[PDB]
């Protein structure tokens, strides 16, 4: 199943599109691209520049093939989310030199009124239900599926005019909070769709934060004999899961009513739970494809393919974790001689002490992480979030750190932090694990030899 | 009213609920251990004879005791059994195991036991004069009465019917002071008390949160919650009504396996605290805590005292005393941890917003344009190109004060440096000469010209300059009239060269404010130049929240005063021990660690108070006239930052202390013992490592700073360096800082083995500690 | 009785530390770096983007000698100490045997550089000394030990002029009448500068190697030297420190002579005596180099005023490099020597006994470790020898493996050169060095420590 | 055992990062990348952005298990074997 799900190299399929849309400079004389956007004017340059160059290619109203192979499906869609004016509360002291104020994004503070030249859908709020959207969970916040949207055209000449009209009448104010661009391609050579989403966030403190997503999909599965082979293998997998859950129920029914003190029964139930969740996700995902049929009915509209990509990502994560745990389960059978038995006994005997020491190790780790977050968390950006501090410490353990960037953030208490962390991590905490393991292994081996 | 349409979270409620839950868990574990220890077994006691043979005729199996209803220890009567087991016509003369302690006052009471046959013998008393503390009397009534008629005495009237009973249940039904002062073999388990206590405190928290969050408009609408300072009618009148308003429900369980379901209810309690409290303004969340504290104090003083109106023995004693001391220490440490947590993580959202704001400010001024500057003449078009639109344009709509400009060359014009390269760091300087000047240059026409010296102010004397630093000395500018006068002023400065000539720095800094996030910021740029032309670069953006001392009773002030109280308590507690031992309080962690803890606790509050006062003073000065001055808020932006760091440090210490307290688990007590026992060998190895690291570091830097990519062939590959830098980019001639040397030495020690040597020691010690504590 | 030894060693150590700090901030690195950036970084011409660090053909070199070399030499703003010299080493036609299988289309061959195949005939227009072979003795030079070969001091040389308008004419004449034929194998350019703004003499040598397979390879060396004089009080302080150091080394050597005269029968079993003699010989050779340099520094100022003669000052640069290299290891050993005092306590005695009782086992295991190391290095040399340039020569393979041990891998060139047996080599080396072999060392030490403590019990 | 765990982690990394990071394009490339992680020669700026959840989890768990468990077990085996063989050889 895993080797079939990773077919011929779709990595190159993703990489070509990523390089076309992200690494291309927004125009000839400037060197900024989508990954290094820094202002709203740069976003406008990108929209009328590299975006149109990549979207529309030359061969009456003929279609566009991105690499002469990837067919652009329908039309791309642009969308924006903005907030209301006066949604914050300024102090009465400065209520003369400051008139307008916009808060951070939130469903309580979002705008729903027409603005500017109220002509079409680009200047009128559209509800999430009427737009068939959903949340995104961006970098700064979680944005809704509503907003002000516009559908572009199938040719470059009309899309350019539409974007120029959107730029002339001011469509991006300082009340704008987020912007989305969505489209999809097919590439009939290998039957695999691609969904492209680009997000640009405008935080209330100023600046621009870009992000992207290129997701390959497969929605016309049964085309070749290998697809039928994969379907048969999926059916066999479902039968195997049913047999395993039946056996687990039989073994939990009466025999060994407690059944939880083995650490292998827990692994088995974890595997079964993950497998049934994956099966349910797959069944709910492949049986909901009315979007494809609706698009195929009329191919001059926006193909709505984000839910499929989201569920594909979820299924991929679940399958990866399930495969990892299934492979880990192999330890239940490697006891074919006396050498592996004593190693497994050593591990099982020392686990209870390793946990007790790992509690202290992680308490000290979190103390260091919170100190780093509170001290360097506003200047370094490797410590801007708590989880980022944890990852930064794990990288410091490997030596993948830049000490100069934290030395200048704090002349004192920075070198102290680095020196103490390295010293107490490599001289004390690392060696206690070795002490425990060596004592347990020696005790087990001596006990076995003497007995 | 259904509140919370927003998504922001309040950390005060979550932190206090987590602290209370954790302290309940620790207390439950320790109290269960103590309960099992006491139930496994289930001064006033003297070592004198109890031979009471003054009468006979009461031959029966009898075993009675005494009730020493004294001060701090009032236990009931006990029983004992000997060989004859008090046979017919036998008098018991022995001492029982009673740990209660009486006093030298009228505190004595003896019970009887008449099982079956009535008593006829006259047992006077146990003749005791002075055995341990002389807390008894060798005389009594010595009379016979009905069955189980205990003789009264000192050392039925309504005025004394049950007043003595108010010395038995006084610390029994008072649920607060009853978890360590209960009599043996009671039907309370000593952890049911903790369960109902945590239920009571969580229910106070829930009631206060509900009143402040949802039911606050029916009585008075349009935002009744608008006062935080204690006016003796607010933040107090809410605690008692809440208090009382759930008191009865607490009683309902006090009357039984409902406790297993009671922990469920407490859960949903904090649930509402985690829901209705999210949309709390800062002034409301600092009064919610005060109201809860007031309700708890009222229950501890007003309602609970009104409710009550209606060998091996020595080892066990020292164990229970130690456990009581551990409970006291646990409560004190939990309160200290809660105060520190509130002081540190009250405004984490402001922390994230501050990081993002500083990044945006840096990216909006073309920071990497300013960093890569080598021409002192392009600075003027740089300022006229990106700085002027930033200050005067519609982008930075909030500015909070006009900009300003100033530098230091002293009294000596620079010279044309060689094209390309320049001086080493800042050679060919000047000094710093102070004096008035006029338009164009320092040449007065009739008197003191407008181009003054702008001497230092009262506060703000810190610039941390690489070469030299001043407070405010320089050619202060205005840059007002954003429309056109800025360019005219820049052109006039360029032409007249009043400050262009004899310059060695830039030191430009104006302001920043974010109305949405609610944070101000000070941005300062330094362009120190050795001479005319070439110059260095540096940028510093410091964001901070402008909170003032006159704002009221904000959370930082309360946390600071609580920290000061804790610091003074620790100081007096340590001084009591110091005066007890006189001198020679050395050679232990002890006082040398308590003093540092006190210093940290005092500093982390003093710096906060100082920054509050400085912010208030600077804000008043700015508000005096806002479009005339600059007001140099940077000082505040430093102090606050420093305070934050101090707080973090304090928390760090407390956190590691928690690890030290994990030794209470018997199977997990070997790691701390191993470290404490192996400390000397570790110190010796550390000394050796320090010597080796110093030697290697000064070999490596000596080899590096002697060539340009022409060091050697062997040493070019065996030379370790600090992570994050290569071999080509090193040796800064401006300053050989000690921190890169420390990094190089430590990382070279770590990469050449040399740190697994501890594994040689610890392992051995670990083995040595598993033969002396598991074998016998 | 060791108190006198400890105190005299402490005074010696603080004297050495203050001398090192005096040498620490000489600020010679920064000047040499930004003067190297003047020659090796500026574009060759206003149109080409190449520099001396990226020369790739004969034309690039010819543009360099008329361009970035001339404009950056006659104008920080240093002044010449004479006339620069340019020399060429070439081979002779027909120095190898063309195979008879294919020799009707190839007529001449030129072997790699060697003394056997060196050319000595007068080529081109026989006008001056640039077209006639002059022996090494007249040139007063030595070998250079370049990248692809070691080159003699002879060849065809020419000294330029102190005026740009004449040096440019001379090099233009050299370019017109072809001087760099197919037989050219190496080219040297040597000169010196003063830069009166900050008193620091510098000697500059540039080399361009022409392999027999085509192309060019550039190399460079800039060496600074000083003409120290008693101009302040701080230099007098360092002079007094130097005299104190001489007295200290004389003290150490005389008492070492006494201690070896009283115990000449056995003197090598102890480890600290060997370290002491190493320290004293390093100090004496360093001080000899220093006195030779300061004695010969009085001749270089003769060319400062005006002298149309080339000063050959490469020996001073070489011995200064050697002096720095000696000083580094001297301070290191005089930092190690500190380790024989800290042995005051019982725990220190146990640690020292543990370290001393396991020296032979560590030395024995080092042999096996180096055998496996050389096997892996030879494998890497045979596999990646012609592709990666981190394995071009055996010593490069050895140093690359050493860097891999310290975590300095590239793995891109390794993977590209050999898609199989490259990753196999990397994975096997990492697994067998980071999990098996390097642990064994510690194991040895571990056991010894235990044994030491054990006998304490039996004692 | 070590290689069983190594291959489980490599397959997980292949399935998760196999289409976006170019260091996990193929299974053998995943193995080589995991070997390079030990030396500390990886980006982690692409691992975190390819998958914000389950990306850092893989890295942190891999680092903790390789550095603090398996290497110490190799060292313990070597130490015990050396001490035992030397003691028995000396005794005999
Ligand atoms: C005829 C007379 C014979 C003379 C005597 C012969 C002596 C022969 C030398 C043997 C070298 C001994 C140390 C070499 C060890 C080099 C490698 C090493 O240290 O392995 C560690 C254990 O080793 C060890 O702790 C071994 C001991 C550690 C001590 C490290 C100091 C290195 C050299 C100090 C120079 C001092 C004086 C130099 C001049 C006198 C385990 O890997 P670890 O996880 O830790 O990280 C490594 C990872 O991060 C990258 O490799
Ligand atoms: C705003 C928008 O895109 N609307 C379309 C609508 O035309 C279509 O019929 C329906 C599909 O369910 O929803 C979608
Ligand atoms: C925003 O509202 C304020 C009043 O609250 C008004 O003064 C300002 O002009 C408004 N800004 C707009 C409409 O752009
Ligand atoms: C709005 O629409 C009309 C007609 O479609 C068009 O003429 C006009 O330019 C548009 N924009 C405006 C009025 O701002
Ligand atoms: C080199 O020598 C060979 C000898 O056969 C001769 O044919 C050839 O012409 C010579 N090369 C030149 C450039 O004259
Ligand atoms: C060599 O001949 C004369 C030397 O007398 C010299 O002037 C000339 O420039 C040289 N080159 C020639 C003649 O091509
Ligand atoms: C080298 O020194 C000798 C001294 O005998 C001198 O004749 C010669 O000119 C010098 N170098 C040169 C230019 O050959
Ligand atoms: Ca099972």
């Amino acid at each position: 199943l895993t080797y079939g799900m990773m077919s011929s190299n779709v990595y190159y399929y993703t990489r070509m599109m990523s390089q076309l849309f992200l690494d291309t400079p927004v125009s000839k004389t400037e060197k900024t691209n989508f990954k290094t956007l820094s202002s709203m004017e740069d976003f406008w340059k990108f929209t009328e520049g590299s975006l149109l160059d990549g979207l529309y290619w030359k061969m009456a109203d003929n279609r566009s093939f991105i690499f002469y192979e990837n067919l652009l499906l329908g039309v791309p869609r642009i969308r924006q989310l903005r907030v209301r004016n006066g949604s914050c509360s300024i102090p009465q002291d400065l209520r003369d030199e400051i008139k307008e104020c916009y808060d951070v994004y939130s469903v309580s503070s979002e705008d729903r009124a027409p603005f500017g030249p109220r002509n079409g859908t680009a200047w009128i709020y559209t509800s999430e239900k009427d737009l068939n959207g959903s949340s995104h969970w961006g970098i700064i916040a979680t944005y809704s599926g509503a907003g002000y949207y516009l559908d572009l055209s199938r040719t470059r000449e009309e899309t350019a005019a539409q974007v120029a009209s959107l730029k002339k009448n001011v469509w991006l104010d300082r009340g704008t909070r987020a912007t989305f661009i969505d489209f999809s391609v097919y590439n009939a050579n290998i039957n695999l769709f691609c969904v492209v989403r680009l997000l640009v966030e405008f935080p209330a403190t100023g600046g621009v934060i870009p992000s992207w997503q290129f997701q390959p999909l497969k929605l016309i599965r049964y085309v070749t004999t290998f697809d039928f082979f994969l379907a048969a293998c999926e059916i066999i997998f479902c039968f195997f899961i049913f047999y395993y859950v039946v056996e687990e129920i039989l073994e939990i029914r009466i025999h060994k009513l407690h059944y939880f003190r083995s650490f292998w029964n827990c692994l088995d139930v974890v595997i079964v739970v993950l497998s049934v969740v994956a099966i349910g996700i797959n069944i709910y995902r492949t049986s909901n494809v009315e979007v494809l049929l609706q698009f195929l009915e009329d191919q001059n509209t926006f193909p709505n393919f984000e839910h499929l990509a989201y569920w594909q990502i979820q299924f991929n994560n679940i399958a990866a974790v399930t495969v990892f745990f299934v492979w880990i389960k192999l330890f239940k059978f490697i006891n074919f001689n006396r050498t592996m038995s004593q190693l497994s006994t050593t591990m099982s005997r020392c686990a209870k002490d390793l946990f007790g020491f790992a509690i202290m190790f992680f308490i000290i780790f979190l103390a260091y992480a919170q100190l780093a977050y509170l001290v360097f968390g506003t200047q370094v950006d490797d410590f801007s979030t708590f989880q980022e501090c944890i990852f930064t410490q794990f990288r410091i353990i490997l030596g993948d750190i830049n000490f100069a960037e934290i030395e200048e953030a704090n002349r004192v208490l920075g070198p102290i932090y680095f020196t103490t962390f390295v010293f107490f991590m490599f001289f004390i905490l690392l060696n206690m694990f070795l002490a425990i393991i060596n004592d347990t292994y020696s005790e087990v081996k001596s006990d076995l030899a003497q007995q | 009213v259904f509140p919370e349409p927003t998504a922001d979270v309040n950390y005060i409620v979550m932190l206090t609920c987590a602290v209370c839950l954790v302290t309940y868990m620790v207390m439950a574990a320790i109290l269960h251990k103590l309960d099992q220890l006491d139930a496994s077994r289930g001064r006033f006691k003297y070592e004198i004879l109890v031979k009471t043979g003054w009468g006979r005729g009461s031959g029966t199996t009898a075993h009675v005791g005494i009730m020493l209803y004294g001060v701090d220890s009032r236990s009931g009567h006990r029983h004992l059994d000997g060989d004859r087991a008090f046979h017919r016509n036998s008098l018991d003369i022995f001492r029982i195991a009673t740990p209660h302690s009486l006093g030298s006052v009228w505190k004595i009471r003896v019970w009887h036991d008449n099982k079956g046959l009535s008593p006829a013998w006259f047992l006077q008393h146990v003749i005791v004069r002075d055995l341990q503390t002389a807390r008894s009397a060798f005389f009594l009534v010595n009379d016979w009465l009905s069955v189980e008629t205990e003789a009264n005495g000192g050392l039925l009237r309504f005025r004394r019917l049950l007043v003595a009973e108010l010395q038995r249940g006084f610390f029994d039904k008072h649920i607060w002071l009853s978890i360590w002062d209960r009599p043996p073999r009671s039907r309370f388990t000593r952890i049911q008390r903790a369960t109902c206590c945590v239920l009571l405190i969580c229910l106070f928290l829930g009631a206060n949160a509900v009143w402040y969050g949802a039911v606050g408009d029916s009585a008075y609408s349009t935002g009744h919650v608008s006062r935080l300072s204690p006016l003796s009618v607010d933040t107090v009148a809410v605690g008692l009504v809440s208090s009382v308003v759930v008191y009865p429900v607490y009683l309902a369980i006090l009357f039984s396996l409902a406790h297993g379901l009671s922990l469920l209810l407490v859960a949903v309690a904090v649930a509402v605290s985690g829901w209705v409290g999210a949309s709390f303004p800062p002034g409301v969340s600092v009064a919610w805590l005060l109201s809860s504290s007031a309700s708890f104090l009222a229950s501890f003083l007003g309602w609970e005292p009104l409710k009550v109106l209606l060998f091996l023995a020595k080892e066990e004693a020292r164990k229970v005393k130690r456990l009581h001391g551990m409970l006291r220490s646990l409560l004190v440490y939990m309160l200290f941890l809660l105060v520190t947590l509130l002081a540190s993580y009250g405004d984490a959202s402001c922390h994230g917003h501050a990081y993002r704001l500083q990044s945006a400010i840096k990216q909006e001024l073309h920071s990497r344009a300013f960093l890569a500057i080598t021409r002192s003449e392009e600075l003027w078009p740089w300022m006229a190109h990106v700085l002027l639109p930033y200050v005067h344009g519609n982008q930075s709509s909030p500015e909070l004060g006009p900009p300003r400009l100033r530098q230091v060359r002293l009294q000596e014009a620079l010279y044309p440096d060689p094209p390309g390269p320049r001086v080493h760091t800042c050679s060919a300087a000047g000094g710093f000469s102070t004096s008035d000047y006029d338009v164009g240059w320092e040449s007065p026409h009739n008197g003191s010209g407008t181009w003054a010296y702008s001497a230092p102010d009262l506060l703000g004397a810190w610039s941390w300059g690489s070469c030299a630093v001043y407070d405010s000395g320089g050619y202060v500018q205005e840059l007002g009239l954003s429309l056109e006068e800025s360019r005219d002023r820049l052109r006039f400065l360029q032409l007249h060269n009043w400050l262009d000539n004899r310059s060695r720095a830039v030191f430009l800094e104006l302001t920043r404010y974010s109305p949405a996030v609610g944070l101000h910021a000070a941005v300062t740029l330094r362009l120190e130049f050795p001479a005319a032309g070439r110059a260095l670069a540096a940028l510093s953006v410091r964001p901070f929240a402008l909170r003032r001392l006159s704002a009221g009773l904000s959370l930082p002030l309360l946390t600071s005063v609580c920290l000061l109280l804790f610091a003074v308590h620790f100081a007096v507690a340590e001084a009591r021990t110091w005066h007890r031992e006189g001198r020679w309080r050395v050679l232990r962690l002890g006082a040398w660690a308590r003093w540092l803890l006190v210093a940290l606790t005092a500093a982390t509050a003093l710096v906060r108070l100082a920054q509050l006062g400085a912010a208030d003073r600077q804000w008043t000065r700015f508000v005096r006239g806002r479009p005339r001055r600059f007001t140099s808020f940077d000082q505040v932006a430093q102090l606050s930052s420093a305070a934050r760091g101090l707080a973090a440090s304090l928390l760090f210490l407390l956190l590691v202390k928690a690890a030290q307290q994990l030794r209470f688990v018997r199977q997990w007590s070997v790691f701390g013992k191993t470290l404490c026992r192996a400390l000397p060998e570790l110190l010796g190895v550390t000394l050796g490592l320090v010597v080796l690291g110093v030697a290697y570091a000064q070999l490596a830097i000596l080899l590096v700073s002697s060539c340009v990519d022409s060091l050697w062939s062997v040493a070019q590959a065996l030379l370790v360096l600090c992570p994050g830098t290569g071999l080509s980019t090193l040796c800064p001639a401006e300053s050989w800082h000690l921190s890169p040397l420390l990094c190089v030495g430590l990382w070279a020690l770590r990469l050449w083995g040399a740190l697994r040597l501890g594994a040689v020691i610890l392992r051995w010690r670990y083995h040595a500690l598993r033969g002396e504590l598991y074998r016998p | 009785s060791v108190l006198r030894e400890l105190v005299t060693y402490l005074l010696f150590l603080i004297v050495l530390c203050i001398l090192t700090y005096g040498m620490m901030s000489s600020n010679v690195y920064y000047y040499t770096r930004m003067m190297s950036q003047l020659f090796l970084d500026t574009p060759v011409s206003k149109t080409e983007k190449t520099n001396f660090k990226t020369l790739s053909s004969m034309e690039d070199f010819w543009k360099f000698t008329e361009g970035s070399l001339l404009d950056g030499l006659y104008w920080y703003e240093n002044l010449l100490l004479g006339v620069p010299r340019i020399r060429q080493l070439r081979v002779r036609n027909g120095s190898c045997s063309i195979p008879q299988d294919l020799r009707d289309e190839i007529k001449e061959c030129y072997d790699v550089y060697s003394v056997s195949s060196e050319d000595r005939a007068p080529f081109g227009p026989r006008n001056g000394t640039a077209w006639i072979y002059t022996s090494e003795k007249d040139l007063n030079g030595s070998s250079h030990w370049g990248i692809i070969a070691t080159y003699s001091g002879a060849g065809y040389y020419l000294d330029l002029s102190r005026t740009r308008e004449e040096t440019a004419a001379q090099v233009a004449s050299l370019k017109k009448n072809v001087w760099l034929d197919r037989g050219t194998r190496a080219t040297f350019i040597d000169f010196s500068v003063y830069n009166a703004n900050i008193n620091l003499f510098c000697v500059v040598r540039l080399l361009v190697e022409f392999p027999a397979t085509g192309g060019v390879i550039p190399s460079w060396q800039f060496q600074p030297l000083k003409l120290i004089r008693y101009v302040t009080t701080f230099d007098f302080f360092l002079a007094a420190c130097e005299i104190i150091f001489c007295f200290f080394i004389f003290y150490y050597v005389v008492e070492e002579i006494l201690e070896i005269r009283i115990h000449k029968l056995h003197y090598f079993r102890s480890f600290w005596n060997c370290l002491d003699v190493v320290i004293v010989v390093l100090s004496v050779v360093a001080i000899g180099i220093n006195i030779y340099r300061t004695s010969n520094v009085e001749v270089l100022l003769q060319f400062l005023e005006d002298q149309n003669t080339f000063p050959n000052f490469e020996h001073l640069a070489y011995w200064q490099i050697q002096f720095n290299n000696i000083a580094a290891v001297t301070v290191f050993f005089v930092w190690i020597k500190l380790f024989k005092f800290i042995n005051f306590n019982r725990t220190m005695s146990q640690l020292s006994t543990t370290m001393s009782r396991c020296a032979k086992d560590l030395f024995g295991f080092a042999i096996m470790f180096f055998i496996i190391f050389l096997a892996y290095a030879q494998l890497a040399y045979l596999v990646f020898g012609t592709q990666v340039d981190d394995f071009s020569t055996f010593q490069e393979c050895i140093f690359t493996q050493f860097r891999i041990i310290l975590g300095d891998i590239n793995f891109a060139e390794i993977e590209e050169a050999n898609r199989v047996l490259g990753p196999i080599y990397f994975t096997t080396f990492v697994f067998f060095m980071f999990f098996i072999l390097l642990n064994m060392f510690l194991a040895i030490i571990n056991d010894t420590y235990s044994e030491v403590k054990s006998d304490l019990a039996q004692q």
